């Protein structure tokens, strides 16, 4: 069906642009690419072969704090005039030469859809746009163009949609010039500086009274009903109004309720919509989407539901999140088409009751970071939930045995509530990806039926609860979980057997469980990319020298408070905090820093360690918390300690250290330095008062320091504790990759 | 001296220049090696260099940053957050995607989880752009001879405000208190938030044989 001149043209057009990522790879003069209409972004008329559709529009994907777009970064070539009959040209979200809109585009005379939005087209519209009389829909939004004369518009009578958002809009009288269009259903003027340009009552009188249906006015600095009052002249026939991000400080005009067909209203991210929706909202009848997020509307919730009762049956999405809305949540089931309701981060202090005797169709519900109390309702009434957010409240009771009826449920967050137990019926969810019921007051034993039939689980979080989790001995779980936080839960007297079967996890927190056997032999084949292993505070045994694997890019290893034994496991290469305290290790620590390590905090205290400290601490410069206290250590303090450019706390109490104290001049920043019971001798040196200006605790008790005291120690003046007996003379560190981009800050100062 | 470790750093008096390849394993088959050149009182000088190619090119790979440690002070009680920056940047071949940005954060408590994030991008290349829930700017602001477009979007719990320079700036200087206070008056950041971290570096998405040179990075909280 393909026409020759058109491929030739399309190919020369491609020759200018640099696709770089593809998109235009399927374009060529090749025999294999010989029908141009089966190419990406071209569609041809079925009978006449002339191309009718060209869209190189590109969306963009957002990851983390950044979002990315494959922009075309090319030159836009006039050979396209040869296409002759295209009703659709879309070059959205592409960067060309960030230049004038090319005038040849106006020389088409058969266009109906021109979308150049969200590119970088700059300068100002060519007046030649008045020649494009055939244009039904124009989008030129979110470019860098200035708009001072709107004269051409009068000629495009055919328009039914015009976006001029994101302009240097400086036109005194758009009202006249925009009412000149007989069929404009939709207008976008967002970020056009509309507030500076206010339609006069007079200019509104000399106007065409168009039947306008959808309006976008976001990003205009209105702040009062005045600069947007012109809107209500289309009261006859409106459906959407987007007045989001307007610094709106005032009560909403009761006019909105009066509009008969309003079905979509976004007033989100305002300054102060004092109160909230008025009583005229009871007259709205059909409505579908309301958004007063981040408006500080202080309104009683069920009176809002009264004032939306005009639309029990039409309202689909209600977004009242991050506001000061008080009250209780009663009979949300009455809203039969409500699918999304977002009430998080309000001031609600009441019960989640629902007694209507009807069933809701809520798929997404968020009542987090409130003050709510009372028990949950029978969730069997809310079967369509895909994600149920309820954290940071004060709910109580057990979780209802009807939660087992939530099949489409993927996410459940009931953290930081005072709930008291789990039903077996949530061994039926099978789509529950992430289940977090941490910091509650749950009591009881969780059997394998509790977690039966839940194949799609990847996050389990039951932290700091009064709970127990014992499976049957020969139970095989249907789930492999990347995140496993089960602190303060007794998982079995025996090391939980079910973890032999999990091989995809990357963060293991089994701490404060009651466990007492030796480390099983199978557990050595622990997944190769674990970043957080917290086995501490148990009675686990085995010599972990050969029972842990090394350099797996650890991030947090805490093996403290156990009955582990042996010599120190050789420290993995990329770990940052490595805690071995409160165990039965012994031997040299001559292996610590033979290999380079970036650990920022290691704690080796309360062991049976011995020997002379190796002189390799420049192979671990990154330490800021060193804790060797409460071990039997004999030897000179290694001069390598001078190599700790940042060290915040140095714990050396209760060793048998002898000799003089080594040069610590270069470790200018430190806050804690105790060497108690260390049997160390020499004069108290000058650099404690001289280079170590930073300092808060200094303990040199029960040593052998000969010589007099320098008075210069009075020049620190932030030192809070000084103890130098029996001699004869707000702090923390960071783990960097913890939360992805964001570091984590850990506190280590404790008993003062 | 330049150093290639994933979470390596280098405390330097007033400023700490962290290198974070916090996203190295993005299947991006490459390496990055950062490093400090000069110290001169309030002004520092540093560089990095990298070659991240392929895998996930939708993603950031690293944020080598120049950071301030300061008396964490409430937004209300900052008179001036003066800063300046001068750099030039060198790359080769094709598919160079990356940005150059400041990154500030705020929380309720002096030691709290990041609640607000303020990015101020001096440069956007190859299609790199800030997280935006809309794809479109909430507003355009002008500060100290620079024109900025503001985007806002969610990074999990953090609310990320991002200013993008219309002029890709190779010589920035300004008072970031004007930016912080603009947000407090107009978009809705509480003045009670505590300013936590000030960082300035680059986020690369793809690139080959790249090297940034920072002639100076003076910065303060007074
Ligand atoms: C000229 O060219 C221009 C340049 O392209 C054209 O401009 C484009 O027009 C398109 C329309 O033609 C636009 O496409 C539509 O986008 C909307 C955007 O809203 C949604 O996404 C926003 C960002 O989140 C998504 O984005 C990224 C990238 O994909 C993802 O990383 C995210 O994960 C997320 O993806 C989610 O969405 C899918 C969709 O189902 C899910 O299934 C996924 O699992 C993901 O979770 C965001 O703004 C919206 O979210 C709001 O609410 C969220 C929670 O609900 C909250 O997190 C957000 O922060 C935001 O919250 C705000 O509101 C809440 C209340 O809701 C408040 O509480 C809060 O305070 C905030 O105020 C939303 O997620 C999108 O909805 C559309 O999707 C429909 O249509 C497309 C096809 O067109 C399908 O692909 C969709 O699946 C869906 O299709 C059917 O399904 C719908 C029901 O699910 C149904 O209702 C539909 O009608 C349909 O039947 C489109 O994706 C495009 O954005 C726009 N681009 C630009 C740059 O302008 C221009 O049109 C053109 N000119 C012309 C044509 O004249
Ligand atoms: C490997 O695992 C082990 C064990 O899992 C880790 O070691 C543990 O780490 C835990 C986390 O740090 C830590 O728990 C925190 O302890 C802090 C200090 O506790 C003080 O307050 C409690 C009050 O508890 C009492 O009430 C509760 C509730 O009924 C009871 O359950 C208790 O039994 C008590 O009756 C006192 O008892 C203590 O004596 C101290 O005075 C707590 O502050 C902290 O709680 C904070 O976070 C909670 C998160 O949900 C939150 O609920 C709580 O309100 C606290 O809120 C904090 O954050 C907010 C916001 O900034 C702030 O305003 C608050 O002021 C507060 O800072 C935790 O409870 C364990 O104690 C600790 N165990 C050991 C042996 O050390 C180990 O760290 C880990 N390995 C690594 C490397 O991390
Ligand atoms: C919700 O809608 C009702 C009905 O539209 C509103 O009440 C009605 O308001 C109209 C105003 O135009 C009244 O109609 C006219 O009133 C004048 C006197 O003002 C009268 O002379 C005319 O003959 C005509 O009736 C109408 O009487 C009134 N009440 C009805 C219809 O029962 C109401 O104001 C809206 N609610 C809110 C909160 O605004
Ligand atoms: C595709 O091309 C055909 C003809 O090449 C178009 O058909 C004409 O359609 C109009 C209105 O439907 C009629 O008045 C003409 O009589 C038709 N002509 C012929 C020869 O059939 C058709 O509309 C085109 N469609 C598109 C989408 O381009
Ligand atoms: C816009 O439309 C008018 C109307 O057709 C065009 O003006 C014509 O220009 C040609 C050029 O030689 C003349 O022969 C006609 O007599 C003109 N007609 C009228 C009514 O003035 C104008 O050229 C068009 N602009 C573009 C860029 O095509
Ligand atoms: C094992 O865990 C990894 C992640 O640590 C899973 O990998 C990703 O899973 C998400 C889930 O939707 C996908 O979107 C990604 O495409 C996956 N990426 C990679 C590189 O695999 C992985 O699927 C898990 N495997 C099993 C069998 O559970
Ligand atoms: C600091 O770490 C380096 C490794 O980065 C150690 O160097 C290795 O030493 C062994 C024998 O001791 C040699 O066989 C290797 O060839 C060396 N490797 C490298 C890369 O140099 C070094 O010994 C450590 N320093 C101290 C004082 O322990
Ligand atoms: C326009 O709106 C004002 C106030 O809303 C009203 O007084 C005026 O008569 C309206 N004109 C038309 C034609 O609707
Ligand atoms: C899971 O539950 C469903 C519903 O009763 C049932 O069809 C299925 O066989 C169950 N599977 C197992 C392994 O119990
Ligand atoms: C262990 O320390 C004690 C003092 O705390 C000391 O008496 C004993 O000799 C030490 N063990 C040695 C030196 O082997």
């Amino acid at each position: 069906l393909c026409i020759e001149k058109e491929r030739d043209a399309l190919l020369e057009f491609k020759r200018g642009l640099s696709d770089n990522f593809g998109q235009l790879s399927t374009w060529g003069d090749e025999e294999d690419k010989k029908e141009c209409c089966k190419w990406k972004g071209i569609e041809c008329n079925k009978t006449t072969g002339h191309v009718i559709v060209l869209d190189l529009h590109n969306a963009f994907t957002c990851s983390a704090s950044a979002c990315f777009a494959p922009r075309l970064t090319g030159k836009l070539s006039p050979s396209l005039l040869e296409l002759e009959y295209l009703n659709f040209l879309d070059l959205s979200v592409n960067e060309f030469e960030r230049s004038e809109i090319p005038r040849f585009i106006c020389s088409f005379k058969r266009l109906e859809y021109l979308n150049l939005s969200s590119s970088f087209f700059s300068g100002l519209i060519p007046t030649q746009f008045k020649n494009l009389t055939s244009l039904r829909i124009l989008d030129l939004g979110y470019n860098n163009l200035i708009v001072k004369d709107l004269t051409w518009l009068s000629h495009l009578s055919s328009l039914e949609l015009l976006s001029l958002g994101g302009s240097d809009f400086q036109v005194k009288n758009w009202f006249q010039e925009i009412t000149k269009l007989p069929l404009l259903k939709e207008l976008d003027l967002s970020l056009c500086g509309l507030s500076k340009l206010v339609p006069s009552p007079a200019e509104i009188a000399n106007s065409s009274l168009i039947s306008l249906s959808v309006l976008h006015l976001c990003c205009n600095e209105f702040s009062s009903s005045a600069k947007y009052s012109w809107l209500f002249n289309f009261s006859t026939s409106l459906t959407s109004i987007d007045l989001s991000n307007n610094q709106l400080d005032g009560q909403i005009d009761d006019r909105f309720g009066n509009l008969m067909y309003l079905e979509h209203l976004n007033l989100a991210n305002e300054l102060n919509l004092k109160g909230g929706i008025p009583s005229s909202f009871g007259n709205l009848t059909r409505l579908r989407y309301l958004d007063m997020s981040n408006t500080r509307t202080y309104q009683w919730l069920p009176e809002l539901f009264v004032r939306l009762s005009g639309s029990r049956k039409t309202l689909e999405v209600l977004g009242l999140n991050d506001n000061s809305m008080f009250g209780s949540l009663v009979d949300v089931t009455r809203f039969s088409a409500l699918k999304r309701l977002y009430l998080q981060k309000n001031v609600l202090n009441g019960f989640f009751m629902e007694r209507f005797g009807q069933v809701s169709s809520l798929e997404y519900l968020d009542l987090s970071d409130n003050q709510m109390r009372g028990p949950l309702p029978d969730l069997a009434l809310f079967p369509s939930l895909r994600e149920l957010h309820l954290g940071s409240n004060h709910f109580n009771g057990r979780i209802p045995q009807g939660i087992g009826k939530l099949s489409q449920l993927k996410i459940l967050d009931v953290s930081s509530n005072r709930l008291e137990g789990l039903p077996e019926s949530m061994g039926q969810l099978s789509n529950l990806e992430s289940f977090d019921a941490s910091y509650n007051v749950l009591k009881g034993t969780i059997t394998e039926s509790h977690l039966s039939n839940l194949s799609s689980l990847v996050d389990l979080d039951l932290s700091f609860n009064s709970l127990a989790l014992k499976t049957s001995i020969d139970w095989l779980p249907p789930f492999q979980l990347q995140v496993i936080n089960l602190p303060s839960c007794n998982l079995g007297p025996s090391f939980p057997k079910w973890l032999q079967s999990q091989n995809n996890y990357t963060v293991l927190d089994i701490s404060l469980a009651n466990i007492s056997d030796a480390l099983p032999s199978w557990f050595s084949g622990l997944p190769p990319d674990i970043k957080i292993l917290n086995l501490s505070n148990n009675q686990i045994s085995g010599r972990v020298s050969d029972l842990i694997e090394n350099a797996y890019d650890y991030m947090v290893i805490d093996l403290s408070s156990n009955n582990f034994s042996g010599p120190l496991p050789l420290v993995p290469t990329n770990v940052q905090i490595f805690y071995l305290h409160k165990n039965q290790f012994f031997g040299s620590i001559s292996s610590i820093c033979k290999s380079t390590t970036g650990a920022t905090s290691l704690d080796l205290s309360h062991n049976q360690f011995s020997g002379e400290l190796p002189d390799c601490w420049m192979n671990a410069t990154n330490l800021a918390v060193l804790n060797l206290a409460y071990n039997n250590f004999s030897g000179k303090l290694p001069q390598s300690l001078g190599s700790l450019t940042n060290l915040e706390a140095l714990y050396m109490r209760q060793n048998s250290f002898s000799g003089m104290l080594p040069s610590l001049s270069q470790c200018q920043s430190l806050q804690i330095l105790d060497l108690g019971g260390n049997k160390l001798t020499g004069r108290i040196p000058a650099w404690i008062g001289t280079d170590l200006l930073n300092l808060r605790i200094l303990s040199l008790r029960f040593n052998k320091f000969y010589g007099s005291i320098s008075p210069i120690i009075c020049q620190l003046q932030f030192l809070q504790i000084l103890d130098l007996s029996a001699n004869g003379l707000p702090m923390e560190f960071l783990v960097q990759g913890f939360y992805g981009k964001y570091p984590r800050h850990y506190s280590y100062l404790g008993n003062l | 001296g330049d150093y290639c470790g994933q979470w390596d750093w280098a405390k330097s008096t007033n400023y700490i220049v962290y290198n974070n390849l916090w996203n190295k394993n993005a299947a991006a088959s490459g390496s990055q090696c950062t490093g400090v050149d000069k110290i001169s009182g309030s002004t520092i000088a540093w560089h990095t260099s990298y070659t991240w190619t392929g895998g996930a090119a939708t993603e950031v790979k690293s944020y080598s940053n120049a950071a301030l440690v300061f008396s964490k002070k409430q937004i209300k009680n900052i008179k001036s957050i003066p800063t300046k920056m001068k750099y030039s940047y060198s790359h080769s071949s094709g598919t160079f995607v990356a940005d150059v940005s400041y990154d500030l954060f705020t929380s309720s408590t002096a030691s709290g989880s990041n609640e607000y994030e303020i990015m101020i991008w001096l440069a956007a290349y190859g299609g790199a752009g800030p997280i935006s829930s809309t794809g479109k700017a909430i507003a355009t602001v002008t500060i100290g001879s620079n024109s900025f477009k503001l985007y806002k979007g969610p990074n999990g719990s953090t609310t990320v405000f991002s200013f993008v320079a219309t002029k890709t700036i190779t010589n920035f200087s300004a008072d970031l208190q004007k930016f912080l206070s603009y947000l407090t008056k107009n978009q809705g950041l509480p003045s009670s938030q505590y300013l936590i971290t000030l960082e300035a570096g680059t986020e690369p998405f793809v690139g080959t044989n790249a090297k940034m040179t920072v002639s100076s990075f003076s910065a303060a909280v007074n």
